[PDB]
RNA sequence: CGAAUUGCAAUGUCAUUUUGCGUGGGGAUAAAUCAUUUGUAUACGACUUAGA
RNA sequence: GCCCUGAAAAUGGAUGGCGCUCAAGCGUGUUACCUAUACUCUACCGUCAGGGUUGAUAUGAUGCCCUGACGAGUAGGCAGGCGUGGAGGUCAGUGACGAAGCCUAGACCGUAAGGUCGGGUCGAACGGCCUCUAGUGCAGAUCUUGGUGGUAGUAGCAAAUA
RNA sequence: AGAACUGGCGAUGCGGGAUGAACCGAACGUAGAGUUAAGGUGCCGGAAUACACGCUCAUCAGACACCACAAAAGGUGUUAG
RNA sequence: GAAAUUGUUGAAAGGGAAGGGCAUUUGAUCAGACA
């Protein structure tokens, strides 16, 4: 019987895979993964985390 | 420890024995209270007779044989008292109160076995010198028992028919105690006394 | 000659419980003689049996044996605890088991 | 509420059970209480 | 196989019997030197009606 | 409770106006040193201007007794508040320690008038040194010349439910 | 088929959580059906009442799917079904199905025991 | 004189009523209900009566 | 301070009951003891979070592994799943040596929805997996239709002279 | 009848208060062992007819706060002052 | 050829309800046999 200060099983609001089903998509993921584990680089990272964006949050250059 | 246990209630407390056996009883001891008639109920007999009123005074009104059934035999006054401290609506109950019969004065079965005291309910001990206290053969007698100049013809009869016996019995004591005292200086018993024996 | 036994009777008093809620799991002995949970303590590891009847003969006897074991204390007047292999039936209430004397310590 | 008049009870509670006997022959519930000094005499009798 | 088939089922040698006879004779040798005590052990143990064994010694 | 007697010294906070304030000192009757520390703050708190907080305890020592094989009549003078209004009273106790003619006398006290510890004031316990000052009955009549007594009723505790005989009131 | 690597399956609540008032009622079946009413008891969980299914009572992931004999159960209907389990033997037996014809369970049978696979229902339209 | 090999513990059974069957030893030879009838009774049952 | 009087209401009755009087009552104090889904320890399920692992083995990372914490819940929101009728593919699927359906205080699996098996009955079509689709899951609505009961062998079948 | 602050019920089971929507304790995954809360230990009922100082005898005593009712005025009835 | 409802047989229980939860005895039944 606890107190609780914060909300409990509070899921973290972003995503931590695709929605989509390309399986190449998915392959890049492998690598990327892959790559910010076993690399201290955080480029590795922020093109992860971006891999995951929706077609809003992934706009045009 | 006893198979069978049967209890003088002369000169014990009504509740405070009926807690004693609604717990024995119930553990699984065969219980034989003898003698209810001259049970001790505190508190004054006029105090007493009003509050046996006011249970007679409880009888169902629109068919007075459905209600309270007001015994009027100490036995029976006895019994209800300690039908109170059990849970008679139960198996546990019934078979517990099966395990029990209670008796005006004291029967033939009863009369040539040994009868016990129950300590934590006697009135000499418990109730302090100088109160006033109450005989349920009395209070029975008032609210309409009809059988006390009965028992009291057959326990006087087996008052004389029991200290006979023990008259004979205390000769035969004295007999054995002056033949055992004739060997108590004897080696074999002043080996004996080394042990306490 | 005319005694053979090795044991103290005790009667199963009733389970474990508050008021208005039992635990079966969980049984109270009333050994004879005992009247603390010192002296008492002696008892504890001691082996009980429950014997009863049964109609069906089964590996050549009528007789059938319930076995459990002393656990601990009960408060202030040499009650104890049980805990059985199977737990007990609840119309023993008021029956005798035996406390034997098999695992000691003397 | 109160009755508006009042007025005595019909019937008898104590004449109640108001059944069929048990048997035709009523029984004496009660004798007089016996003098242990007079001749042996009997008590009752019963005729048709 | 519960009818017996004798195969080594109840026999008992007499092998055993001797270092049963050479440890018996000179233990009853340190037993009669003091006595009631071949009775003692000839006797069974058992508990009476008023024994406390959490209250009696051994 | 099972009382104690403290010794509790206590003093306003220094200052550079008054570097070296007054002592103050009480002999305190309670369980422990908590509740002695804390009635010596509510009994200098009815008296002088300081708390806990404006000021320190310096000492706090137990006080045993000197003769405690002795027995003695503590004479008590104590104040109590009732449901309506506050009295004073005497009372003689013949026990041989202070702390326990207190224990016994808290207890009597709530008896008599029903009055708990959080109502009563102990102002002065006194040794009364000779039996003449003694004007209560109920201890004068134990200091009498040959002074015997019986114990008439004796009721002998039972280990076991069951006895085999009539219990006797001898001594 | 011996396949003595499990330990102790223990199951928690072996009672098949039967609806409340299916006894009171013939058309209230047995199949569990969550009580959502506002004035019940089974929601709110008073004593004495029947116990209700959660998450807790659920089974080990070690002793999940495990029928007593230490094997999880798979279906066949033929043998292409069967050859499947020729590798794990230790730890699957082969159920037959309800439909098949007592002229191919001898063979799947025969199989089977050349195989060294467990069958769970071998005397099946067998007579 | 023997009690061992129930192999390091597993109630290691004698209690106590009821009931059936057979052996052999004697002992005893009936009522109730229905149906009929009566009316001191009665919704029907029941009650009270009589009948070789 | 206690006790009594004051203090009277209507079925028979309520310190919960029995019952209790150096209390089993009142005031106060000292230990011992009982036990809640609470607290501590452990195991298990699930969720949340953090981290390790594409060495590369079953290429799969859908996962596997380690660590810690947590779990109430109406209206209501989201997720993961069971089930039904039909559709597209697929198991070269089951089947007259007996499909489906029905009965089964007979068994197994799952927290559960539900699935699976044996037996009896029966007689011709039916399923598992990946997906599509919907007239898709009932205890109720003084629900609709159909059927059936306790009431109950009961009320009662008695106007009109026979 | 109408407001303020907090807490709770509603939406909430569990131990206790005999019983109770709200009081006391304490908030819930499935189980085991241990310890406690509030309340209690004559028997019903698991647990001391435990210890200690005192008061009370009531011809409707008294007995777990919310709670299920009680005043003014009197008593040499008693206890202490 | 379901169920409601009903008859026969069999098993079991039953002092002003029945049903249900936890725990176990007794009876039946199933189990796997580690064979």
């Amino acid at each position: 019987g606890i107190d609780h200060t914060s909300k409990q099983h509070k899921r973290s609001g972003h995503r931590t895979a695709p929605k989509s089903d390309n399986v190449y998509l998915k392959l890049l993921v492998k690598l990327y993964t892959f790559l910010a584990r076993r690399t201290d680089a955080p480029f590795n990272k922020v093109v992860l985390k971006a891999l995951f964006l929706s077609k809003i949050n992934r706009p045009p250059v | 420890s006893q198979p069978v246990v049967v209890i003088d209630a002369k000169d014990h407390l009504l509740g405070r024995l009926a807690s004693t056996i609604a717990k024995q009883v119930l553990n699984g001891q065969k219980i034989v209270v003898v003698r209810a008639e001259a049970l001790n109920i505190s508190g004054e007999f006029f105090r007493n007779k009003l509050k046996y009123h006011d249970f007679l005074r409880k009888a169902t009104a629109f068919n007075k044989t459905r209600g309270p059934f007001h015994f009027r035999a100490p036995s029976r006054i006895l019994y209800k008292a300690i039908r109170g401290m059990v849970s008679h609506k139960t198996a546990r109950g019934k078979a517990a109160l099966e395990r029990l019969k209670i008796f005006e004065g004291i029967p033939p079965p009863y009369d040539k076995k040994k009868r016990v005291v129950v300590p934590q309910a006697l009135r000499v001990l418990r109730l302090k010198p100088g109160r006033k206290y109450t005989t349920l053969g009395k209070l029975s007698t008032s609210v309409g028992w009809k059988y006390e100049d009965v028992v009291a013809k057959l326990e006087d009869k087996r008052k004389v028919r029991s200290a006979e016996y023990y008259a004979k019995k205390r000769a035969f004591t004295k007999k054995v105690s002056s033949a055992s005292a004739a060997a108590s200086e004897s080696d074999v018993a002043k080996q004996l006394a080394s042990f306490g024996y | 000659a005319e005694s053979h036994r090795l044991y103290v009777k005790g009667k199963h008093l009733s389970y474990q419980r508050s008021k208005r809620v039992n635990n079966p799991n969980v049984s109270l002995i009333k050994i004879e003689g005992v009247a603390t949970p010192q002296d008492a303590q002696f008892y504890l590891g001691k082996r009980i049996a429950y014997v009863y009847r049964a109609s069906k003969e089964v590996r050549g006897s009528k007789i059938r044996v319930m076995w459990g074991k002393v656990t601990r204390t009960h408060g202030n007047s040499g009650v104890v605890r049980a805990t059985f292999r199977n737990n007990l039936p609840a119309k023993t209430f008021g029956a005798s088991v035996r406390i034997f004397l098999y695992p000691s310590n003397i | 509420s109160h009755r508006k008049y009042e007025a005595p009870r019909h019937g008898h509670l104590g004449f109640l059970p108001r059944k069929r006997a048990a048997s035709i022959r009523a029984r004496v519930k009660a004798f007089p209480k016996d003098d242990r000094s007079k001749p042996v005499a009997l008590t009752s009798f019963l005729g048709y | 196989a519960n009818l017996f088939p004798e195969q080594q089922n109840k026999e008992i040698k007499a092998e055993r019997v001797e270092d049963q006879k050479v440890v018996d004779k000179a233990l009853i040798a340190e037993i009669k030197k003091t006595p009631l005590l071949k009775q003692y052990l000839s006797a069974s143990f058992s508990l009476k009606n008023g024994d406390k064994p959490h209250m009696l010694k051994f | 409770a099972h009382f104690k007697e403290y010794q509790v010294i206590g003093r306003r906070l220094p200052t550079e106006s008054v570097p070296e304030p007054k002592l103050f000192r009480m002999r305190i009757f309670a369980s422990n040193e908590v509740i002695a520390k804390s009635r010596y703050w509510y009994f200098l708190q009815k008296l002088h201007k300081v708390k806990k907080a404006s000021g320190e305890i310096v000492s706090i020592n137990q006080i045993n007794e000197a003769h405690p094989t002795k027995v003695k009549n503590f004479g008590v003078w104590v104040r109590y508040d009732s449901r309506s209004g506050t009295h004073n009273m005497y009372k003689e106790i013949r026990d041989v320690s202070r702390v326990a003619a207190v224990e016994t006398l808290y207890q009597d006290m709530a008896a008599r008038h029903r009055a708990r510890f959080r109502s009563i004031h102990i102002l002065k316990v006194a040794e009364i040194e000779k039996t003449a000052d003694v004007k209560r009955q109920y201890v004068k009549q134990f200091l009498t010349k040959d002074l015997k007594f019986p114990l008439p009723h004796r009721v002998q505790k039972s280990t076991k439910t069951f006895s085999y005989k009539r219990p006797s009131t001898f001594y | 088929m011996a396949s003595l690597p499990h330990p102790k399956i223990v199951k928690k609540h072996t009672k098949k959580f039967k609806r409340h008032h299916s006894d009171r009622y013939h058309r209230v079946a047995e199949n569990w059906r969550k009580q959502k009413g506002i004035d019940s008891v089974v929601r709110r969980r008073f004593r004495g009442n029947i116990s209700q299914p959660k998450i807790g009572y659920g089974s080990n992931k070690k002793t999940k799917f495990l029928s007593p004999s230490g094997h999880k159960t798979f279906l066949v209907a033929n043998v292409k079904d069967l050859e499947t389990l020729t590798m794990h033997t230790k730890t699957y037996a082969a159920e037959i199905a309800h439909n098949i014809s007592a002229k191919n369970r001898v063979v799947i049978l025969a199989r089977a025991k050349a195989l060294g696979i467990k069958v769970t229902n071998p005397k099946g339209r067998l007579a």
